[PDB]
RNA sequence: GGGGGGAACCUGGGGAACUGAAACAUCUCAGUACCCAGAGGAGAGGAAAGAGAAAUCGACUCCCUGAGUAGCGGCGAGCGA
RNA sequence: UGGUGUUGGCUCUUGGUCGCGCCUGCGUAGGAUAGGUGGGAGCCUGUGAACCCCCGCCUCCGGGUGGGGGGGAGGCGCCGG
RNA sequence: GGGCCUGACUGCGAGGCCUGCAAGCCGAGCAGGGGCGAAAGCCGGGCCUAGUGAACCGGUGGUCCCGUGUGGAAGGGCCAU
RNA sequence: GCCCGGAUAGCUCAGUCGGUAGAGCAGGGGAUUGAAAAUCCCCGUGUCCUUGGUUCGAUUCCGAGUCCGGGCACCA
């Protein structure tokens, strides 16, 4: 199945490209996420002359990924929660940290864009990647306390 | 398992034909049938949940017609479906057929 | 008949057509029999090799 | 690990580039840097099994434009075939006592042909054979018109016979033949095998067709062009 | 606009067994009985991606014939264009 | 219960496929390890030598193998055998 | 018991016996081509009467008969089995 | 019926990715011996199952086949 990549993909390629992926991956993962489009002749036709626009909005992702990158690199977020001497009685997630930047710091990031492979259960400082734009990894210091 | 919501493939009535012996083509004396009994072949229906107009719509569609529904989804983009409920939305997408 | 006394044909050595069917005791005669039989196809007597029936 | 007369030839070759019968023939003589008239060789790969002892592409073709090479027919013939073999190109007659002229140690020829009446040539044979020179009518080298045979023997007539590694081997001429002269030289072996295809085979009858010269580099050439 | 009813008559979905095979399982009974849905005074079918041997015909439906023929068949019973 | 659809992504490893790049081939004889099938009387190194050392492979123990360094214009070849 | 030989034949078959049928049995003679024999002659298995099983289905070889528009082929038919 | 294993000396087996048929065996061709023992020996010997080919030669390598041992499958 052919699809028009709406983004640069590490295992697929880049926006504007039409690759062949099995129906499960794009059809359940990519299309609903808007990561790409089906390869219909209509979308092939409109494909031309939009890749300029598509890379335009993509470049917007680069720009706000930059002014937001430099803005959020130099700050540590603290998480006021209820935890033990060696254990967090609750848990933190991506949307949690987004809530912390929003209600506590006011900055607005995307929770899903944030990387969280394990909701934290221990205290202390943490450094994590965000990556708003492809090939744009952003570490970040979040502090969890009681 | 009922019809395919798009193709309308209903279950069919087929025969279980239990045979025996070697086929004539293989030098066998001939496939002696040991017994026939009715059965029903069912469509391989599946659930197809799709986000149209902020709504989730489920389609018990044949697997062979899975992508077809997505066509309708894209074909729905020339439509004004909000803020209709999933009943009217589904009836409209069927109207696209 | 027996597993020791088997059936057999007699191909003509020349027309190559099995013109006769007979039997032998393969115990006694472990050799392919060969006998001048009238080949109707060849239309004349001709040595016939014992062919596996 | 190679020669500056040869590495400089590998300098001017592209390993995976597709070449045609005309284009590569331009390349066969231009990279002919060996210090004599090289041999333009169309080394093709046949798509057949020699172990399948019916896919034996054993034949010949009198290539147009000759070959530029030397063919010396040690002719075997007697009874009015002596003198008609002595003429029309052959020079080694003869004509049946010359088998006794095979010591062996007398290898001043390049081919040996004998009429169908002999006969007394197959047995004596044992050393005339192991160098691939036993006169066999499968490829040219036997016939009552032994003089007629040698007439086209001298006319650059190559033999072809597939080997254990599914390969067939007959060069199209010397390094003195231009790409347009070799162009008939080249195709005269390809289409010579297009008709000698032993029917019954999986896949293409021609895996690949490469062209090297005497000491020269190989050449990835495209057949049927 | 629909609902529901309508003797039989029609499709469309489902669909038996007894019985015959002098047993019986393939098969036949029979796509019948019956059930369900739908209509309509009819229904269906209907304008060739047909027929099939003539370069032949020319949507469809039904009658006779083809023909118990071609055929199918534990090559049986039978069925049967 | 195995294939398959539904049903995807990453990677770890294994069995094929084809690329390629390489090495690999030994009665006697023949210097030596001769895989065939074609041309070959010529080749090579200042797009650095026979030589010496080092390194690994094969190694049939005769040897070859490929890579480095001194070396670096000295080796062979059909023909000899 | 010895000699040679394979008639333990091909195509057939007057006639008969037996018999519900079907089966079963005897066979002159004729032709092809042979065996033995001088020939006369005999030889179409065995001194005889048991040693066996209809049809269907299918296999194997010959056949070249049919081959679904045509040529092939699939597939069958027929012969042997 | 298909697929699996084997066929090599008078036997069992080895058996170059073809340059060699061999290990033992049975003996014996010999010599001792009136006979016969221990004995000497080279070993004797063999299509490496048959049919054709690869080959600069083919037990090998290849196609076909035969027989045998085995499994699987049908059985009118
Ligand atoms: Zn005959």
């Amino acid at each position: 199945m052919k699809v028009i990549l709406l983004e640069p993909l590490e295992n697929l390629g880049d926006v504007g490209q039409v690759v062949d992926v099995k129906p499960g991956y794009a059809r359940n993962y990519l299309l609903p996420r808007g990561l790409a489009v089906l390869a219909t002749e209509s979308n092939l036709k409109a494909l031309e002359a939009r890749i300029r626009a598509q890379a335009k909005r993509l470049a917007e992702r680069k720009a706000e990924a930059e002014r937001l990158k430099e803005i959020l690199e130099n700050l540590t977020l603290t998480i006021p929660v209820r935890a033990g001497e060696t254990k967090i009685y609750g848990s933190v997630t991506a949307k949690d940290i987004a809530e912390a930047l929003s209600r506590q710091h006011g900055v607005t990031i995307d929770p899903k864009r944030l990387a969280l492979e394990k909701p934290i259960k221990e205290l202390g400082e943490y450094v994590l990647t965000y990556k708003p734009h492809p090939e744009v990894p952003i570490q970040l210091k979040v502090s969890v306390v009681a | 398992s009922k019809v395919c919501e798009i193709s309308g493939k209903r279950p069919i009535v087929a025969n279980s034909i239990q045979r025996r012996g070697k086929a004539k083509r293989e030098g066998g004396v001939g496939k002696k049938t040991t017994g026939i009994s009715k059965r029903r072949q069912y469509p391989n229906l599946q659930k197809v949940r799709v986000r149209v107009a902020g709504q989730e719509i489920t389609f018990r569609v044949a697997a062979s017609h899975i992508p077809k529904v997505y066509e309708l989804v894209e074909r729905a983009k020339g439509l004004k479906l909000e803020g209709l409920s999933p009943k009217e939305i589904k009836k409209e997408l069927l109207k696209l057929l | 008949a027996s597993e020791v006394r088997i059936k057999l044909l007699l191909e003509c050595t020349e027309c190559k057509r099995r013109n006769y069917a007979t039997e032998k005791n393969k115990r006694n005669t472990p050799n392919k029999l060969e006998l001048r039989k009238y080949c109707p196809w060849c239309r004349k007597h001709t040595v016939h090799r014992e062919v596996k029936i | 690990k190679h020669g500056k007369r040869y590495r400089a030839l590998l300098e001017k070759v592209d390993p995976n580039k597709v070449y045609t019968i005309d284009e590569a023939a331009r390349l066969v003589k231009e990279l002919a840097t060996a210090k004599f008239d090289e041999t333009v060789e169309v080394h093709a790969k046949l798509g057949i099994d020699p172990r399948r002892s019916d896919q034996n592409v054993r034949g010949t073709v009198s290539l147009p434009h000759g070959l530029g090479k030397q063919v010396r027919v040690l002719a075997i013939a007697k009874g009015e075939k002596i003198k008609e073999a002595e003429e029309a190109g052959a020079d080694y007659v003869g004509g049946e006592e010359i088998i006794q002229k095979i010591l062996d140690g007398w290898m001043d020829f390049d081919a040996v042909v004998a009429t169908p009446d002999v006969g007394a040539v197959g047995s004596k044979g044992r050393i005339l054979g192991p160098r691939g020179l036993l006169p066999n009518p499968k490829a040219g080298t036997v016939g009552f018109n032994i003089g007629e045979i040698i007439r086209e023997i001298k006319a650059g007539r190559i033999e072809f016979r597939n080997d254990k590694t599914g390969a067939i081997h007959a060069p199209v001429g010397k390094a003195s033949f231009p790409p347009e002269k070799l162009a008939d030289n080249i195709r005269a072996f390809i289409r010579a095998l297009e008709a000698h295809k032993p029917e019954g085979a999986k896949g293409t009858f021609l895996r690949s067709v490469y062209v090297t010269t005497t000491m020269g580099p190989s050449v990835r050439i495209n057949p049927h062009s």
